[PDB]
């Protein structure tokens, strides 16, 4: 057999809430600053797909992987075929670490996708600190992370290894508003929506209204295309043929406040998973944006 | 023809570079004073460029109602940065002020 | 309350080529008018029609903008802050009756990178596709700056329309054309000695004058220069400010990077709001009546 690991979040040395608003804030800074990345995009979705990528690693069987150890530093899980394109969202941070080398990496890494959800007009993310980084050799195997040329099927198993259920993972799903899928990076090209750097609903609205025809791209992967030029992933689309996650897909697509309760919920959980916080441990810090803070 | 309604356009698109008084000093062009009937690259003092005082005419009302519309394609590589006045009335206008303005 | 998008349609069976036309109509005409404003000719205030038309976006809603063209209705065209673009309307009005097929919007800020590429300025890329939309979406008056106030405004405001520090201060520099009347703006002269050529000359006139503080006939405050210039209050916070300042400095030393910097703000500037899908052409680079031998 082999013994599940326990993560216990041990606070950066002599660091309270004040520090890590300063941390926020270098990022949402930058993120202001560094604005015409991906066509005016800017950084706000490749950190999202960060703090996922890094802690959906995680198996709940044996306590591997996660955001904890930071591990996305080294070389086997960096160049890792399904993280792609997250080394522009890396070296976009590289900078914040210099003038903050006390943070751990799980903890900027995830703070990184924290921030960019709230800068883009989403809800408050309450995140918490205690990640530490762990040797070369804690990381993860290349594989861990999902497959875009699936189904329903595919999509609640993989999840359940994560521990979420068919709300948590429609609600997490919601994040695809943000960005784009680039060619050279997966295999598939497009927006799944139009405001692709303003947190909104738009991904269920767009799932749900529009006419979607699949067909293969220039790299010869197949997406569901709508003649407004938006896209969705077979997983994406497999959000609507099955019934259960069709009737959640409805109420986010109806009530975008439910969608941003739930999204919070779910994120701050995927970011948090597999990590045992002690009695002693503060309780979870809740951001103010730059605009909150008339900066 | 208006010396009045050229002065405007002196001023406008010229000034910053020309002057136009005997005793008016060079700027980022030489003093326009003695200019109909004489020749080109004439007034004492600049130093101009081999395309200029090289076009070799006389300075006239007719010839420079031409030169206006395009300063460079009747005069190659000159330092004059002017895309010209294109239309006739207005020059007709700067033209009637200059021979005024540039002599007394 | 809330959640816009706003597609760009290409104008029915529209390519490159009527654009380039639509275009030189404008540019021949600039060539033509240029007896206005006591020949400084149309360019400048079609410059400021462009920003005004654009400037009144809100990335928080995604209302305003140049994509309604919603300046050919009353109450944005009545707006106090827009008075004096009157005078462009008027020179774009025969062209659209030329080309009736064109929208507002594309109309208005096509005369904006018209005015700026004839005037020897940089090329500005500019994507068709603007549709009008009715009269209820017209924003209410009060979306423009106000020109007595100091850094922290201009940065505050600007971040409105996701401008940062250095695609404020290179939008700025189009100040180098034209000049403020007082029967419009409540402020008097021009910011520079050629006001209808495109160059850094905002920026060094700036850093280099002595500017002192006179109060004009409006009873408004303004900075002037005993070279006939001057500034307004939210031009002097350029050089008020050690973050501008830098790269006002910058701009002032290299023209070629400010023009480089002007292009992609001013563009950005006009199509904040818009979502251009796939099937949507490339940015446009309109070739000059010069380039043309017209
Ligand atoms: C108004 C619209 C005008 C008029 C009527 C003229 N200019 Fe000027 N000019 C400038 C330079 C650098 C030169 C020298 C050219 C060279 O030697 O290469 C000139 C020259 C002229 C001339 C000819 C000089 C000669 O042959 O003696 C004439 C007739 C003349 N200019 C008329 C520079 C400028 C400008 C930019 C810095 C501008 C603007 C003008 N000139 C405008 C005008
Ligand atoms: N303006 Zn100004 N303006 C601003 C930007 C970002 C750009 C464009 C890219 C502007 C361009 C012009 C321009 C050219 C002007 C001259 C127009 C003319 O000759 O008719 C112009 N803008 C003018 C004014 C002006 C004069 C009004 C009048 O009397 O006609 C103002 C009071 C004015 C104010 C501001 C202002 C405040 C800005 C931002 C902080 C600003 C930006 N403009
Ligand atoms: C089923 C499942 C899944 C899958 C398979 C996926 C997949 C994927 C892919 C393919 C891509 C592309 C990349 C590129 O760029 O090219 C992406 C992106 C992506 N993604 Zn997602 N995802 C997912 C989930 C997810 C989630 C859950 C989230 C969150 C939280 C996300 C977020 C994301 C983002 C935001 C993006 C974009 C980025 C950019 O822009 O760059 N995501 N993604």
């Amino acid at each position: 057999i082999t013994t599940p690991l326990v993560h216990v979040a041990s606070v950066e040395k002599g660091r309270s809430y004040e520090d890590f608003q300063k941390v926020y804030n270098a990022i949402a800074l930058k993120l202001r600053e560094d604005d015409e990345y991906d066509n005016y995009i800017g950084y706000g979705p490749v950190l999202v797909r960060l703090a996922w990528h890094i802690s959906g690693t995680w198996d709940k069987h044996d306590n591997t992987g996660g955001s904890y150890g930071g591990t996305y530093r080294f070389k086997k899980e960096f160049n890792d075929p399904s993280n792609a394109g997250l080394q522009n969202g890396f070296k976009f941070l590289e900078p914040i670490h210099k003038e903050f080398p006390w943070i751990s990496s799980g903890d900027l890494f995830s703070l990184g996708g924290v921030t960019a959800v709230q800068e883009m007009q989403g809800p408050k993310i309450p995140w918490r600190c205690g990640r530490v980084d762990t040797p070369e050799d804690t990381t993860p195997d290349n594989g861990r992370l999902p497959d875009a040329d699936k189904d329903a099927g595919y999509v609640r198993t993989f999840f359940q290894r994560l521990n979420m259920n068919d709300r948590e993972v429609v609600a997490l799903m919601g994040a695809h508003a943000l960005g784009k899928t680039h060619l050279k990076n997966s295999g598939y090209e497009g927006p799944w929506g139009a405001a692709n750097n303003v947190f909104t609903n738009e991904f269920y609205l767009n799932l749900l209204n529009e006419d979607w025809k699949l067909e293969k791209n220039d790299a010869n992967n197949e997406q569901w295309d709508s003649k407004s030029g938006y896209m969705m992933l077979p997983t994406d689309y497999s959000l609507i043929q099955d019934p259960k996650y069709l009737s959640i897909v409805k109420e986010y697509a109806n009530d975008q406040d439910k969608f941003f309760k739930d999204f919070s919920k779910a994120f701050e959980k995927l970011l948090e998973n597999g990590i045992t916080f002690p009695k002693d441990a503060p309780s979870p810090f809740i951001f103010k944006t730059l605009e909150e803070q008339g900066l | 023809g208006d010396v009045e309604k050229g002065k405007k356009i002196f001023v406008q698109k010229c000034a910053q570079c020309h002057t136009v008084e005997k005793g008016g000093k060079h700027k980022t062009g030489p003093n326009l004073h003695g200019l109909f009937g004489r020749k080109t690259g004439q007034a004492p003092g600049f130093t101009y460029t081999d395309a200029n005082k090289n076009k070799g005419i006389t300075w006239k009302e007719e010839t420079l109602m031409e030169y206006l519309e395009n300063p460079k394609k009747y005069i190659p590589g000159t330092k004059m940065i002017f895309a010209g006045i294109k239309k006739k009335t207005e020059r007709e206008d700067l033209i009637a002020y200059l021979k005024k303005a540039t002599n007394e």
